[PDB]
């Protein structure tokens, strides 16, 4: 976050893995992985996607 | 003797009985005119070990609000009957919290216990092969290749059924799109005779009522996506012509009880919502 | 010294703090300025005990399935509002297979987690009262007695709103038969600043930003019907009125996040479907 100091806020970043429709809102966004980041003190949020794939591999 | 030595690196280098009860959930089953009940391929169904998890985040496991017996609609046996066919887990879609699950995450995965129920009399006759096929993929009705659409290719728990003949599809403005498949051809190409060679029970009238298999998951991969791909597919097939008593028009109800076992799923997003046919 | 001597069978006859990451589920509440997380009577959730188990039938616990937080729709704060309540596990009937299991089921039991979350800037004044209350019977707008009908007292997710004053249903053809809840009176007939013997948390916007209440399962039975009796009730009130910057009009969300918890089904039929509204 690269914003004043003096801006909060807080966002949401999801992972949704594939099949379903893609989350158009943030009521279907939640219900995949997903974290909730507090912009304070601390401007930066990481989120991990984890590996879920029924192939041991992905293509490129 | 003789002599072998590696010269390269990879290893792709180097050179070459009757009476029977079963519990799930709040579900139970009571059989008495069973033959027996075939474990597919010997293995059980099982959850993913942590030595084969592909994904990371932790799956859900409703265990009993899901793993239990859903009846599917009855289907009716005659004489001019060719068979039935179904995709798991495509014919639990719509069946309780299973359904849901399987909507609400991106990767599921489940065994299965298929219980096919056919009572008939003692002056009755037929036969049924039921066969647990891994990956049922069905020949489609058109000239282009694999141009089934997804919504026929999901009947959900009616299923399909077979064909005597195969039938082409020449409506170009409208094609239909759907499966095609052909009895004898076992719907794939390939003699239904030879279809005993995957896990299956017949029914035959004159010896047993129902028959049940258990499917363990089966896949090239640990865990999948079930909105897109069925791993099993449940294929009925009169061996044996319905008779009875030279009366004629008899008719007997099949019906098909699918509990699913070790349910797993990851991957919690919004609610799938398919295209409906 | 008096001696006491016992001259009956039946013993009846005897003379007489800031950062916290919650994680269910697939859902996870992460908060910076909460005022600590209150356990209701200091009794977190639990499964029913053998010792206490009434329901003979195995029962069903979906875990992750419904154990996870589902938020509710947000209400808005402005300086007119009076309160708002909701009734547990009516709240939740219609959120994802916690619902289910609540419909499909003849009795359910569940703890609960709440979490109220109301964040607003430095520059903003107003608390809020956020109660958890077991049985929270509420008044009618009618002179019949417990006149109120199940749709309007199950009102869902949305809940209902105080009122500043009582008014009373003169309709005799078409009563509205609604509850007519009293802010000062916390619609029960009981002054609201008592109300804090309830457990309870207040949002203090200089303070907090957020309530957490861990709720047991509370009632005079191990478990009970979920469509029949709500269990808990959750009140919010205005203890100090909203204000900003003296632009007046300002109005801030106030969303509510409920998990439960321990949730235990029996009785498995086919589904409820309660009349609507």
């Amino acid at each position: 976050f690269c914003g004043s100091m003096m801006a909060t806020g807080k966002l949401l970043v999801s992972y949704a893995p594939p099949g379903a429709e893609a989350p158009k809102s943030r009521k279907e966004a939640m219900l995949g992985t997903h974290v909730i980041w507090d912009i304070g003190l601390q401007s930066s949020c990481t989120m991990v996607v984890p590996w879920i794939s029924n192939t041991t591999y992905r293509l490129t | 003797n003789y002599t072998t030595i590696n010269y390269y690196r990879d290893s792709a280098s180097n050179a070459a009985d009757r009476v029977m009860q079963l519990t799930l959930g709040n579900s139970t089953i009571t059989t008495q005119e069973a033959a027996n009940s075939v474990v597919a391929y010997g293995r059980w169904p099982e959850y993913i070990k942590d030595s084969e998890a592909n994904p990371v985040d932790q799956p859900t496991e409703p265990a009993v609000a899901a793993c239990r017996f859903y009846t599917l609609d009855t289907v009716t046996w005659r004489k001019e009957s060719r068979g039935w066919w179904w995709k798991l887990p495509d014919a639990l879609k719509d069946m309780g919290l299973f359904g849901q699950n399987m909507f609400y995450h991106y990767l599921g995965r489940a065994g299965y216990t298929v219980h096919v129920q056919c009572n008939a009399s003692k002056f009755h006759q037929g036969a049924l092969g039921v066969f647990a096929v891994p990956e049922m993929c069905l020949a489609g009705d058109s000239t282009t290749h694999m141009f089934t659409k997804y919504e026929n290719a999901n009947p959900g728990e009616k299923g399909g059924e077979f064909k005597g003949s195969f039938t082409l599809d020449t409506n170009a403005t409208n094609p239909a799109r759907n499966f095609c498949p052909v009895d004898y051809l076992f719907g794939s190409g390939v003699l239904a005779g030879n279809a005993f060679v995957y896990p299956h029970q017949i029914i035959n009238l004159r010896t047993n009522n129902c028959a049940t298999l258990v499917l363990p998951y089966v896949n090239s991969l640990s865990i999948d996506s079930m909105t897109k791909h069925n791993n099993w597919g449940i294929a009925i097939l009169p061996l044996a012509p319905l008779d009875f008593a030279t009366e004629s028009s008899t008719e007997i109800p099949i019906t098909l009880t699918i509990a699913p076992m070790c349910c797993e799923f990851n991957g919690l997003r919004n609610i799938t919502v398919p295209r409906t046919q």
